[PDB]
């Protein structure tokens, strides 16, 4: 969160709450309700993001499903898909949380060589978060788009 | 026997062989993404769920 990371900050300065830091909770809890708001619409539409990005990501790279691919199989498309999910998921968790603390110690510590171990091709996954986040911006306001492009962005340079 | 009967007419179909079916051949494999897509929607629901909440 926005206020953890403030308040570790002052902790390890053994250190009250700067001004600094207090604007910077402030201007978090001020913009709580944009941020629900956001993460609300992102988290009623998470069956539809995810199909359309996994129809986009497959259909960029049909190589995934074909045969001697990654995703081949029920079981590994649906592991795929479950990543995009768990991926949409960090991303409202990243949104509501003012920062990315929660997407990294959830999803982003580990996945590259945990993707590197079973030779999963981290441009498909990039291919298919960024379907999700058109899918998603397609949703959103322009405001509210670019919120949650922050937060996928990130997600995106995290892989790469 | 003097009427002109004509026995052996020409088929329609040209003689040369069977066309490939490449592009066919993706299409329908597109298809099948599409279709695998969806059943691979319910097993990752499935996937999602808590470990030990039986
Ligand atoms: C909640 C946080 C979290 C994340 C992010 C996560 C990702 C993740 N995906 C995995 C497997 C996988 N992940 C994928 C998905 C990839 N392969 C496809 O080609 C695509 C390019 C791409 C998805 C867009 C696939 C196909 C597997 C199975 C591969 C295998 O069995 O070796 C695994 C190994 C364990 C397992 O099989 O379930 C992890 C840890 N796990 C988590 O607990």
């Amino acid at each position: 969160s926005a206020i953890t990371k403030a308040i570790l900050n002052a902790d390890a300065e053994a250190r009250y709450l700067s001004p600094g830091e207090i604007d910077v909770v402030r201007g978090y809890l001020a913009s709580g309700e944009r941020r629900v708001r956001v993460a609300r619409v992102l988290s009623d539409n998470a069956l539809r993001i995810v199909r359309g990005a996994g129809d986009t990501m497959f259909q960029k790279r049909p190589d995934l499903v074909a045969p001697g691919g990654n995703a081949y199989g029920e079981v590994r498309t649906a592991k795929c898909l479950r990543d995009l999910d768990y991926f949409l998921r960090l991303v409202t968790y990243g949104v509501l949380a003012g920062d990315t603390s929660p997407i990294d110690e959830i999803g982003l510590i580990g996945i590259k060589e945990t993707y590197s171990l079973l030779e999963v091709p981290v441009p498909g996954v990039i291919d298919g978060i960024k379907a999700a986040k058109q899918q998603a911006a397609a949703l959103l306001s322009s405001e509210d788009a670019a919120e949650a492009s922050f937060y996928f962005d990130y997600v995106i340079s995290a892989m790469s | 026997m003097q009427p002109i009967i004509l026995r052996t007419l020409s088929a329609r179909r040209p003689v040369q062989g069977r066309p490939n079916l490449e592009t066919y051949t993706s299409e329908v494999e597109r298809w099948k993404a599409i279709a695998q897509t969806q059943y691979a929607l319910e097993l990752a629901k499935e996937m999602s769920r808590p470990a030990l909440r039986t």
